[PDB]
DNA sequence: CGGGCCCTCGATCCG
DNA sequence: CGGATCGAGGGCCCGATATC
């Protein structure tokens, strides 16, 4: 686990605040913006990150050892609604000029003492850094190419970071006659050619990244008991969870500090607080009233104990698609806990994928909790182009419902419709054909919610709108099919409708 | 506003139900455990529909009809009316086998009479009648053409319960599998069984022999309330296709975690009143220090990471996301792979049916399941049950059967609720490949632990362990103990009953195949715990 | 153990994608 | 007068 | 070692509803 530590580093030369592709920000604007971006996808992403703003190349100088033309705008620490908007006194022309009156520009700087500062940076935090990252903003491609002495030095220094785990990461911007990496930049960063244009990766950083993502959690990590002497360790992760609006939290009307809640039981003829062990438990139905302990009614609530038990091998074709309950859940091993669980694990997934079956257990996931059957189906790993898990190896537990859970049918009279009818639904769906991914959709409640927040934070009066991606393009669908929509209406519906 | 039924149990208590086969509990016994697990139900379900029951080849006669020597050995122990504690206690300890035999269709026409008269006045819905014998008895084909006639004109549905079952070692209750002796039936038993499968066929068609079940079964099932179970509970929409082109819809829940009906209200162990106990909310300082914070200067407020911004429930119901409240909208249409069952979201699954009593509509429904069963194809569609409900996406996809067709709509998820994580390769570690012997050990396993069983030659696949028919065991047990504290307030809680783990344990054939190869993964697969 | 972030970018990891999608149709 | 929804707390485990 | 999550509580709308 671990807190990520993000240093942006921005050039601040003069070829910086001259924009070269015309009718266009200059580089330091497209810096300003990006970085600004970066900042407020943080503040949904993960808010543990720390985030750091260091310029270079400027007259005033604010740091740590007091270098010559290093400016530390923000120490690294968790994004914040105010920085975001000290941010944005840089943005746009009017804000260029306001940092040229801050802070001067232009300055002779050295590479080796930048980077020197920046790890320096690193140096003064004390929680876990995960990640140490510096993402240098740049449009010179040669910088002390005319100084022998302090692009060698920062050439070792670049190394040490490297070698420290600092990762160093180019951002190279629009520069007149191209961007070389060859001649700089090639040995300093850490693993093309010429790159006139702004790097691609600007529209990823630019692009807004409203999502709510979690470190890697096992959700439980239980025993699956082949039998009662071969028991494997399991981890137990959820790979699907719904995302929910954030809960809010109670605060004063003038400090605006938020208060604690404590929900206390006490007696109404007595007044002072009752132990849980006067306490009892009571059903009425009718007439009678049932009286149970709240250790009585965790008692029969026991059934089974915690883990998975091995019932058998069920072939998927009997796995039913419509026998959904809850959400899926994915098994992995656990070699932490049992060594020699993952060796079985493969062994049994790979069987398992050969023999198209699943294995049927009995999942209970705490003490003193109901059974419930789960079909372990085999899923294989799957790698794109890129070499990516796109789908990790392991089981997928799909739960299974009960009799009580499969609901009563209401009984109607089966009508078909005739071949002319479905050829012709046949025809409206050919035309109303799309690729579907598995995140073409974004929850409109959460997107709405967080843009009004980070309006809210900036002062902006106008909230920031999120377009609803759920709703369909009427006028799109009816551009594509107005006649074949008119005709089947025609063909099914009568005029007397009721 | 609520499905009413008339049940009459009519249950053969004879000295043959005494009559006990090895190891098998007594079917005097099995029948007593499923009356008591009805019974259970329909009490503590609070169900407003009123249950009879008639015992017969009991010592006496209750004389329900026995206007002569007529109808003797049947006794009438409870007439058609609301079942209470007085009835569950009576099967549990009271009602005792007797000595005499009795005819089974006599005593049917006695449940008859009793549905003929007890049900005046449309009061209910449905008429049901469950016998529970063993067909060891004599019986008389006198009034067979009579008692269907009856049956039919009355509206009375009917359902057996034998010790065996439609088709040796050892037998456990509740079990799947061996749960009746293959051997041990008699002459006397099979012509009674003949009998029985002509009235089943004669009542309900080729499909009434589905009804014919063994108490064994019976316990592991739900199949004793089915005729008097109530249909679910749909409501109306409309697909809306674009614009111009829609579709009158009327959806139910088709799959739904049933949870508990009940809750426990906090009584004092003393008084046992819920007026006595009161819960109160105190504000305090989140601060190390704890001074009571004034309920009514508590304003709402959300966090922006570091910051923490005053938003009151106002503001933010004005400025939130207004839903346009239209359900069933399609988004488009994509083909069947692209819906992975994997991505499946939501605690429900609905089923679209045409609405009733509609022909246009139902048309209109049924062209679009069949074009996106032929062309293979699926619906992705948003859906809201109400303005105030926030939107959702998901899949709708057809579903043709014999009898039915209708549309499912499973959700699906948003990109904030997929999560994307880095497992481990096995595939390629280097350190977890395992070897042919133990490959071949976990296929030897896998094919000694197999569920399903392929029934004649190559027809389709018969599964031995359907969970779905498995009722959950958290009702029954929890019926159990809530009466037996009701009867027994000063015995402990009792402990789980045997034929509920004999119906959750996999058949017994499994286990006794899987026990060798078992053995041998044993040995082949080598596990210590990590300390 | 094994832990490359590859193709994560700001959240290593966590894979990025692409937040557009719905209307893209092929013209049959 | 019930039915579906959704949120808020409370208790359980993992990081 | 606090979050994240999920059972089982609570509170707002909406078709049947005895009601003028």
């Amino acid at each position: 686990s671990g807190r990520d530590s993000l240093i942006f580093l921005v050039d601040a030369s003069k070829a910086m605040f001259e924009s070269q592709s015309e009718d266009e920000l200059t580089p330091f604007d497209m810096s300003i913006q990006c970085i600004q971006s970066v900042y407020i996808s943080k503040i949904i992403s993960s808010d543990r990150d720390l985030l750091a703003v260091v310029f270079y190349g400027t007259e005033k100088d604010k740091n740590s050892v007091n270098f010559k033309n290093i400016y530390v705008l923000q120490e690294l620490d968790n994004p914040g609604a105010k920085r975001i908007l000290e941010l944005d006194q840089f943005k746009g022309q009017q804000g260029q000029k306001r940092f040229q009156d801050m802070m001067g520009h232009g300055s002779d700087y050295s590479l080796s003492e930048v980077l020197w500062v920046c790890a320096n940076l690193f140096s003064d935090v004390q929680f876990k850094m995960s990640h140490k990252r510096i993402m240098l903003f740049t449009n010179e491609d040669n910088p002390h190419g005319n100084d022998s002495a302090k692009a060698s030095r920062a050439r070792t220094k670049a190394g040490d970071l490297r070698d420290t785990g600092i990762f160093l990461d180019l951002m190279h911007l629009k520069k007149p006659g191209g961007f070389d990496i060859s001649l700089f930049y090639r040995d300093i960063i850490s693993i093309l050619r010429v790159h006139f244009e702004e790097s691609s990766k600007l529209e990823d950083l630019l692009r807004k990244v409203r999502a709510k993502e979690t470190r890697k959690r096992a959700l439980s990590r239980l025993k699956l008991k082949l039998n009662k002497d071969i028991v494997i360790s399991v981890g137990i992760y959820n790979l699907v969870q719904k995302a929910l609006k954030p809960p809010p939290i109670k605060l004063y009307r003038e400090t605006n500090e938020p208060v604690k809640t404590k929900t206390r039981t006490f007696n109404t003829s007595t007044g002072g607080l009752l132990l849980p062990s006067d306490t009892k438990r009571s059903q009425i139905y009718g007439s009678r009233q049932i009286i149970l302990e709240k250790e009585e009614t965790e008692e029969l609530k026991r059934f089974d104990d915690p883990g998975l038990m091995l019932m058998g091998f069920k072939p998927l074709v009997l796995l039913k698609k419509h026998h959904y309950l809850r959400p899926s859940l994915f098994v992995y091993p656990e070699e932490s806990l049992v060594i020699g669980s993952s060796t079985l694990f493969s062994a049994l997934l790979i069987k398992c994928l050969e023999k198209e079956v699943a294995a049927l257990c009995r999942y209970t996931p705490r003490r003193n909790i109901p059974p419930y059957f789960v079909a372990l189906v085999p899923q294989e790993e799957e790698l794109d182009d890129q070499k990516i898990q796109v789908t990790p190896p392991g089981f997928q537990l799909v739960f299974l419902p009960f009799a009580d859970d499969k609901r009563k049918m209401p009984f109607t009279e089966k009508i078909m419709a005739t071949p002319e009818q479905v050829g012709k639904m046949k025809a409206i769906v050919e035309k109303l054909r799309f690729t579907y991914r598995s995140d073409s959709f974004e929850n409109p409640v959460l997107q709405q919610h967080f843009r009004n927040l980070e309006a809210l934070a900036l002062d902006l009066m106008e909230p920031e709108q999120a377009v609803d991606l759920t709703l369909p393009k009427v006028e799109a669908m009816n551009k594509r099919l107005g006649s074949l929509v008119d005709e089947f209406k025609e063909l099914v519906y009568p005029p007397d409708y009721n | 506003s609520g499905n009413k039924a008339a049940v009459v149990l009519c249950m053969d208590v004879g000295f043959t139900m005494s009559n006990s086969i090895p190891g098998i509990e007594s079917p005097f016994e099995q029948a007593k455990k499923v009356i008591t697990m009805f019974v259970q139900r329909q009490v503590f379900a609070e169900n407003k529909d009123e249950i009879a029951l008639v015992l017969f080849g009991t010592d006496g006669t209750d004389n329900p009809l026995s206007g002569g020597d007529q109808y003797q050995n049947i006794t009438v122990h409870r007439h058609l009316m609301l079942p209470d504690f007085d009835l569950l206690e009576d099967i549990e300890s009271k009602i005792q086998p007797g000595s005499q035999q009795a005819d089974f269709l006599d005593a049917l026409i006695v449940s008859m009479d009793v549905i003929q008269h007890e049900t005046i006045g449309k009061k209910f819905e449905k008429r049901h009648i469950e016998i529970f014998t063993d067909l060891s008895s004599r019986f008389s084909k006198s009034q067979l053409d009579i008692i269907i006639h009856s049956l039919k004109k009355c509206d009375i549905s009917l359902q057996f319960f034998l010790p065996f079952s439609l088709g040796d070692g050892p037998f456990r209750l509740g079990g799947h599998g061996p749960s009746f002796p293959l051997k041990g039936i008699t002459e006397q038993q099979k012509e009674g069984l003949e009998i029985v499968k002509m009235v089943m066929i004669s009542l309900e068609g080729e499909d009434g022999l589905d009804e014919i079940y063994s108490f064994s079964e019976s316990l592991r099932k739900l199949c004793v309330f089915k005729k008097i179970e109530r249909h679910s509970i749909h409501w109306p929409c409309r697909l809306t296709i674009g614009s111009n082109l829609s579709i009158r819809i009327a959806a139910y829940k088709s799959i739904l975690q049933e949870r508990v009906k009940k809750t426990w209200t906090v009584v004092d162990a003393k008084t046992l009143k819920k007026e006595d106990i009161q819960k109160e909310t105190v504000y305090c300082l989140n601060d190390d220090d704890e001074t009571e914070v004034l309920k009514e200067d508590i304003i709402q407020g959300f966090r922006y990471g570091s910051d923490i911004v005053p938003f009151s429930k106002v503001d933010e119901e004005q400025m939130k996301y207004k839903s346009e409240g239209k359900c069933f909208s399609v988004l488009g249409f994509c083909k069947s792979s692209q819906v992975q069952r994997r991505f499946f979201m939501g605690n429900q699954v609905l089923k679209v049916f045409a609405a009733r009593d509609d022909e246009a509509a139902a048309v209109a429904l049924s062209s679009l399941i069949h074009a996106l069963d032929d062309l293979d194809m699926v619906a992705i569609v948003r859906y809201a049950y109400d303005k105030r409900a926030n939107p959702q996406v998901g899949v709708a996809f057809p579903h043709i059967k014999h009898n039915y067709e209708c549309l499912v709509y499973v959700q699906l998820p948003f990109m904030e609720d997929l999560r994307q994580y880095m497992f481990s390769s096995l595939k390629n570690s280097k350190k977890y490949a395992p070897t042919e012997a133990q490959l071949n050990a976990v296929d030897a396993l896998i094919d000694s632990m197999s569920l399903a069983k392929k029934d004649e030659k190559t027809d389709t696949l018969e599964d031995l362990f359907p969970t779905t028919k498995i009722p959950n065991p958290r009702f029954q047990r929890l019926f159990q103990c809530l009466l037996h504290r009701a009867l027994h307030p000063r015995e402990p809680l009792p402990p789980i009953q045997q034929h509920i783990w004999n119906m959750l344990n996999p058949p017994a054939e499994v286990t006794t195949k899987s026990q060798i190869p078992l053995s041998k993964i044993k040995t082949l697969f080598p596990l210590i715990e990590a300390k | 153990r094994r832990r490359c972030p590859g193709e994560s970018l700001i959240n290593p990891g966590f894979k990025s994608k692409k937040p557009a999608g719905g209307v893209d149709f092929d013209e049959t």
